[PDB]
């Protein structure tokens, strides 16, 4: 939290699998791996994307994150993402995006 | 520090009295032993220490109730959404602790590491403002019996009477104080079913105990030391198969009849003091008791004698209890002490907003108010009850209203910004009432008046800036208010006028200020309070022509700047508003009206010199007017270049918003606001109306103009219905003045007379009508157009005169060959109908003196 | 039964349009309600109920009752079933202007007050003559019955209709009211704004005789526009509670019956609120030259505060003696004051340990706000409490004997 | 009738002379304490000739028991005060007064 910072990169990568877990049906086979025998802690990364002082002014701003909500309408919808367009806010609006896609798989639970 | 301490969310449907956490009201976890509360307790993960911070969390939608421990997570899930939620903390017997919610700069390991993440909102996030806090007192006080009371069960049948007994057979201690206690012969008495306390009560009373006797005397001395042995015995009273009675008559001395017959009094006799026929009552099971020479019923209120036994709806009777919520008191004290010597410091001033009812006397502050909402709503009653005797005008009354409220009270209902809202509203608008309402009478209609003096000041004035109505050249008259302020021993109530006026602004500046930076508190509880009473204190003190100019620039800058119409508003808002903007415009009026005024009194001789360089004159006035079609009418063109017109626009330009995007429900706003649209647009002819009812006046005769005008401010105030005399003191005075002869051109383009003739109206449902008729006939005699002016009204005049108010026909009559043709025949023919009528006579010479 | 259902089908018969409703279709069934109701109004039905509220009212549960026992119910429905009638043509207003003073007759009834309540607020709400037609009377019944009921918001509603017609205002129900409101300051809601009482204790507790003495160091007198009291005096532990909001009468010490007290001037003592007028060496303020000086007595009551030493008369008598008792100091806003546990200036023979010596347990000497929920350190405003509280009580011993192995090994273990 | 009692001394000396502008702080509740009214509530001061009588006679009385700087409470006396007549909805007929005195200067 102190460093809003490539430590959440390398988050950010997990996050890439994340999108991975939802993209097939081998996903579930995971579970049939389990039956011989998550994300959402990565989701903190995503509120760096918002960012150190400055996060602290986001509640005055009701910061940047909104921006980045914006993108999770498309989210629904990936180079698509640069049509909605600071190059770095473009990639945390992608990985924004995708936790947003994984948040359509939230809605499965 | 570590210990027990239940915290967590819960609902403002707890009762406080019970004990936390168990109940369904609550949501909440320990921290000893670390487990939790709902319906019963439940386990629950991680103990805290102490200096281990907290932060509880909640989802509402999906429904939630993740406590966490340092930002960490460990609960209370699914819950219904009901009441909204209360935060709320419970301590232990010594455990402490300090609770701290909102303000980001005081946000620290609580927030960070999971606030400002997730997505939720700390308190002061909401508000600028600091949170009041609620918490019970150890103390009981009654409160009168909720049906099923734990399962103590209240009825009422009058022989005067009531049943009783819980229907439960639960375990303990009633004590049930009777509502209404004394002041300082009368019968008591009390029955009992299945060991009591029978007796009386001090209204201070607060001991909740299986224990008794338990609670004094006093004796004095004479510092001889001798004996003034007579002092204090009264700090109370008490007691210890078939029932039984036991009275309590009093005024005056105590009395105990055991049985129903007499058992010496253990206790009796007192100054003049308050007593609760309370009784104390450990239950005996089903029915246990039952209650009740002239009646307490009695003594007790208005009807004293009024000997026989009338049972009361007040007579509740209330259960002392134990734990009521009542108020943090935000602001509290700024005490500081010191030892080897052990001085101690306090200082700073600081005050509760206090009341209390003394039925059962109790320090409430106002601000509790807001929870106890039955009692707040019946203040806010209470306040426009003192709004309507206030009355209009009717300024005597106003002064026992000033015993009852102190000024110095509605200054603090400036200060206050936790005071709930309606309650708000009743004070500013006592702050209208007691005294500014004189003043917006006084100065409404001479604010439509716009006369002026021909002052040489009057003279200098001129119109457009080296616009804006940021100007006190002012020049007219309207009288000055004379206030009275309130001396109580042995006729219009006063302020601190300049005081006043710089609280309010401030306020105004510390209101807008708010919303400019935005927040949601919203100070009333409402955007509503938060502007309409103020704006409403301003708009009608403005009215009331104080303000120094710079102030009133001070409004300015508020508003246009070159702002509160920068703000989004509710329709009340609104409303307000647009009558601080119509003042605006009636102002600028006044500037143009006056610019040109003194601009005639500029231009006369500069034309009367004209006039003799080498009625008619004024047909010779219109010769001046014949310059449309001699450089001075040159002048006169140019300053028509001048008369032609941000601030009109302004208004267009964002009334116009209002009526667009708001939807301007509920008239009235509607009405006012295209008011001023239509009187933005073409301010001339608002002007062109607005002439006539200016008139300009020679400055050493202005003194007794005032006067005059006063005496209007006196009938058109009496206008509004003993007070005969004072009016045919007011029309007297109205005779008095040799401005009534000198000008009577203002006269009757003030309405005066219709006015009076109005009084009339009023009057014609009676001595009051010789004064009144008396002034019209005089005021036919003064000149010729005003006689036709008078002559108007004379079908009214006629057909009212069955009976001199006639005489006034006659003399609006009586000269003119012109008025004499003027009356259509049916006016004759009520005459002559009137002699048919004096057939059964001597009001038929006045009548046929009228045909004279 | 019928006459129920008659009633309740009039009621809703005549139901007064909901504000809902866009205006115009509102005003449309508000003139058909006008109407109804002058078309109800010219057949006498009104004078009909009226003669129902009468004979209904002859008597108050007779009759066989139980077969009658709606009854309570049947004339309450008619008093709306009136209301319902008077809401909107004034003429209805105009008939009850003779009929008021009988209005004001069956408004004592009780047992359907609230809606008769609601009739005479619908009489008076219309038609300003009836408002000038009540005298110096019924007004004082009606603050009576408000007085007899509760705090109806209602009922000063009407008090707010007497005082004015449209625009008119019919002053002499107003200066009315005024007399018979204002100046018994009871049954109204009477208000002022009051400063904070505070005070504060000297570390802790008594429970022979003790004495301690509080030099006077800086006092306003009227500092705020409110005087500033400074009283001092003991108190037990649990039944004085000095919270902030105040004690029963506008704020204040010696509020506690479970409290003793004295001080400012003029002597006289506090207890349960009430002052009572001693007399004094020359009565005097605590100003700063003064000091007050407690000697409080086991079993002995009196407290002979103590000017200078200079005698404060004879006082307290008969104590709740219950508990540890403790010195207690209150003032508000410009107060400082030195306490002197022992410094003392002066020195009774009152045979009392001084205060300072009570320290004997562990008891560090430091003041404090007694009980109390608040600490305001630095950190932040702390919520703490309830807090906790003596002639020692051991349980016995000597009840017991020692068997011949074991009393023979506890006298080999007591060498 | 009226009983003043001293509540501090002033300069313990000049007592009230006919004619001289008098002016004080005060407050003013009932019997029973009910308070009523102060000047204090203004903050402005109360003025008053005394001597001009224009005062209930157990104010114009109970200032003379006083000296100039001196504090006193004033119980004056229905009789005294507005009395059977009462303050006409301020206090009720046949009420006794209590003042809370506090002379600033006599003049």
């Amino acid at each position: 939290e102190e460093l809003f910072m490539v430590g959440e990169i390398f988050i950010y990568w997990s996050k890439s699998h994340n999108f991975k877990r939802e993209e097939n049906f081998v996903v579930q086979n995971e579970i049939n791996n389990m039956s011989f025998l998550m994300a959402k802690a990565g989701d903190a990364q995503s509120g760096g994307s918002d960012q150190t002082k400055k996060k602290r002014r986001g509640d005055r701003y009701s910061t940047l994150k909104k921006m980045l909500p914006i993108g999770l309408n498309m989210c629904a919808p990936k180079t698509r993402y640069a049509l909605k367009d600071v190059r770095e806010f473009l990639q945390n609006n992608l990985h924004l995006q995708g936790k947003v896609e994984g948040s359509p798989s939230l809605r499965w639970q | 520090t570590t210990g027990e301490m239940r915290v967590g969310w819960a609902r403002p449907e707890l009762r406080p009295d019970v004990e936390l956490g168990a109940d369904e009201l609550a949501y909440v976890f320990n921290g000893h032993r670390g487990q939790r509360w709902h319906l019963g307790s439940e386990p629950f993960g991680r103990p805290w220490q102490s200096g281990d911070v907290v932060g509880c969390m909640i989802d509402l939608t999906e429904n939630t109730i993740i406590f966490t421990l340092n930002g960490e997570v460990l609960a209370f899930r699914e819950i219904e959404i009901g009441d909204g939620f209360l935060p709320v903390c419970s301590l232990g017997p010594g455990q402490v602790g300090h609770l701290n919610l909102g303000q980001d700069v005081s946000s620290l390991r609580f927030f960070a590491i999971c606030g400002l993440q997730e997505g939720f909102e700390p308190f002061a996030i909401n508000m600028q403002r600091p949170v009041t806090t609620w918490f019970s007192k150890s103390l009981p006080q009654f409160e009168p019996v909720p049906p099923e009371h734990p399962h103590y069960e209240v009825a009422r049948m009058d022989l005067a009477h009531r049943t009783w007994g819980s229907q439960n057979s639960l375990v303990e201690m009633l004590f049930l104080r009777l509502s209404l206690p004394v002041q300082f012969t009368y019968y008591y008495s009390v029955r009992v079913f299945a060991c009591v306390w029978v007796g009386w009560v001090t209204p201070d009373y607060h001991q909740h105990d299986m224990n008794f006797d338990l609670s004094v005397t006093v004796t004095m001395g004479d510092e001889q030391g001798n004996v003034h042995s007579s002092l204090k015995c009264s700090n109370y009273m008490v007691w210890g198969s078939h029932t039984d009675l036991v009275i309590g008559c009093l005024v005056g001395l105590m009395t105990f009849t055991a049985n129903g017959k007499e058992s010496n009094t253990f206790f009796q006799v007192e100054p003049n003091t308050k007593l609760f026929p309370a009784v104390f009552v450990l239950p005996t099971h089903q029915n246990v008791i039952q209650f009740e020479a002239a009646m307490f019923l009695s003594e007790r209120k208005n009807p004293a004698p009024q000997c026989p036994p009338r049972l009361e709806v007040q007579m509740l009777m209330p259960v002392s209890w134990s734990r009521m919520p009542n108020h943090f008191l935000q602001v509290e004290t700024r005490r500081a002490g010191e030892r080897l010597g052990w001085a101690v410091q306090c200082q700073d001033p600081l005050t509760m907003m206090a009341l209390h009812i003394p039925e059962e006397n109790r320090c409430m502050d106002i601000l509790e108010l807001s929870e106890r909402l039955d009692l707040q709503r019946f203040h806010s009653h209470t306040l426009r009850l003192y709004r309507a005797v206030c009355a209009l005008g009717n300024n005597r009354v106003a002064h026992a209203l000033c015993s009852h409220v102190d000024q110095a009270q509605l200054l603090h209902a400036l200060e206050d910004a936790h005071l709930p809202g309606p309650l708000r509203a009743g004070y500013y608008d006592l702050l209208i009432s007691i005294h500014l309402e004189s003043a917006c009478r006084s100065r409404r209609s001479m604010l439509s008046e716009y006369i002026v003096p021909l002052t040489p000041e009057t003279r200098a004035i001129t119109l457009f800036p080296p616009g804006l109505p940021g100007v006190g050249v002012t020049t007219s008259l309207r009288p000055p208010h004379h206030f009275s302020p309130p001396c109580f021993v042995a006729l219009s109530p006063a302020i601190p006028l300049e005081a006043l006026r710089d609280k309010a602004l401030r306020m105004l500046g510390e209101a807008v200020r708010d919303g400019g930076q935005h927040a949601r508190d919203p100070v009333g509880g409402s955007v509503e309070f938060q502007f309409v009473p103020v704006l409403k204190l301003v708009s009608t003190l403005l009215v009331m022509g104080i303000f120094g100019d710079e102030d009133v620039k001070q409004i300015l800058k508020m508003i246009e700047p070159e702002g509160l119409l920068q703000m989004k508003l509710p329709e009340s808002v609104k409303l307000q508003m647009c009558n601080l903007l119509e003042y605006f415009c009636d102002q600028e009026l006044q500037h143009r009206v006056e610019s040109l005024a003194a601009f005639a009194e500029r231009y006369v001789d500069k034309l009367q010199a004209n006039q003799r360089s080498r009625d008619f004159h004024q047909d010779l006035l219109a010769h001046c007017g014949i310059q449309l079609e001699t450089s001075l009418s040159s002048r006169l063109r140019s300053l028509l270049e001048t008369v032609r017109l941000s601030l009109q626009e302004l208004v267009s330009h964002m009334v116009v918003r209002w009526a667009q995007e708001d939807y301007v429900q509920s008239p009235e706003l509607v009405r006012a606001m295209f008011s001023l649209l239509h009187r933005q647009y073409d301010g001339l002819g608002e002007l062109l109306r607005a002439l006539p009812r200016a008139y300009t006046i020679s400055p050493s005769s202005v003194e007794d103009t005032m006067s005059l005008l006063e005496c209007l401010g006196q009938i058109r105030s009496l206008l509004i219905v003993q007070e005969e005399n004072l009016m045919i003191q007011s029309i007297g005075n109205i005779m008095n003045n040799k401005v009534f002869y000198q000008h009577p051109n203002l006269m009757r383009a003030l309405g005066m007379h219709e006015t009076v003739m109005e009084v009339m109206v009023n009057v014609l449902g009676p001595k009051m009508v010789t004064s009144c008729c008396r002034f019209l006939c005089y005021f036919c005699r003064i000149s010729r157009q005003n006689q036709r002016s008078m002559f108007d009204h004379l079908s009214y005049l006629l057909e009212n005169s069955g009976i001199t108010p006639l005489d006034v026909a006659a003399a609006s009559v009586i000269d003119n060959n012109e008025l004499a043709l003027a009356l259509q025949e049916q006016d004759l023919e009520k005459v002559v109908s009137y002699l048919a009528g004096c057939g059964l006579p001597c009001g038929g010479e006045r009548y046929l003196d009228f045909l004279r | 039964e019928a006459v129920i259902l008659s009633l309740q089908d009039l009621i809703g018969y005549f139901e007064p349009p909901s504000e809902e409703l866009q205006h115009e279709e509102k005003q449309s069934k508000l003139r058909s309600l006008r109407n109804r109701q002058s078309l109800f109004q010219e057949e006498g039905m009104l004078s009909l109920v009226l003669n129902c509220i009468d004979r209904l009212n002859v008597y108050t549960t007779y009759a066989g009752e139980e077969a009658a026992e709606s009854w309570k119910e049947i004339v309450n429905l008619l008093y709306e079933l009136l209301a319902s009638l008077i809401r909107g043509n004034r003429a209805n207003c105009a008939l009850f202007s003779t009929n008021l003073d009988w209005v004001v007759s069956k408004l004592d009834r009780l047992e359907a007050s609230s809606g008769i309540l609601e009739v005479l607020y619908c009489v008076l709400i219309e038609s300003p003559e009836v408002l000038n037609i009540i005298q110096e009377n019924h007004i004082k019944s009606i603050i009576s019955l408000l007085d007899k009921h509760g705090r109806n918001h209602k009922v000063l509603d009407v008090l707010c209709s007497l005082c004015v017609c449209n625009g008119v205002a019919v002053r002499s129900n107003q200066d009315l009211i005024t007399e018979n409101l204002l100046p018994g300051r009871e049954l109204l809601l009477q208000t002022n704004l009051i400063n904070y009482v505070t005070s504060i204790r000297p570390n802790i507790f008594v429970g022979g005789k003790w004495y301690f003495e509080v030099m006077v160091d800086e006092v306003v007198p009227f500092l705020t526009a409110q005087a500033t009291h400074l009283r001092v005096g003991w108190a037990l532990t649990e039944g004085y509670s000095p919270y902030p909001g105040g004690g029963e009468g506008w704020g204040g010490n010696g509020v506690g019956d479970d409290l003793y007290s004295y001080g400012f001037d003029g002597l006289h003592l506090w207890t349960g609120h009430v002052a009572r007028p001693v007399t004094s060496p020359g009565q005097h303020l605590l100003a700063p030259e003064d000091v007050v000086s407690c000697c409080l007595d086991l079993s002995v009551p009196s407290i002979s505060f103590r000017i200078n030493g200079c005698p404060v008369q004879g006082v307290f008598e008969a104590f709740n003696l219950d508990g540890l008792f403790f010195p207690v100091v209150s003032f508000s806003a410009g107060v400082k004051v030195r306490f002197l546990l022992g410094e003392f200036k002066f020195l009774p023979p009152p045979g009392y340990a001084p205060c300072h010596e009570a320290v004997l347990p562990r008891e560090r000497l430091r003041l404090e706000p007694i009980k109390e929920y608040r600490r305001e350190g630095p950190r932040g405003p702390h919520l703490v409490g309830p807090s906790r509280c003596f002639v020692p009580c051991p349980v016995d011993t000597v009840q017991i004997v020692l068997p011949p192995h074991l009393e023979r090994i506890r006298e080999k273990l007591a060498e | 009738g009226v009983q003043v009692e001293t509540i501090s001394p002033g300069d313990g000396r000049t007592f009230p002379k006919r004619g001289q502008t008098c002016v004080v702080h005060y407050t003013g509740m009932l019997e029973d304490g009910k308070k009523f009214d102060s000047s204090r509530d203004r903050n402005k001061p109360f003025k008053f000739m005394l001597g001009k009588q224009e005062v209930i006679r157990g104010w114009e009385e109970g200032v003379a028991q006083m000296s100039v700087g001196q504090r006193a409470k004033l119980t004056i006396s229905p009789d005294y005060a507005y009395g059977a007549t009462g303050h006409p909805g301020i206090i009720p007929p046949h009420a006794t007064l209590v003042f809370d005195v506090e002379l600033l200067k006599l003049e």
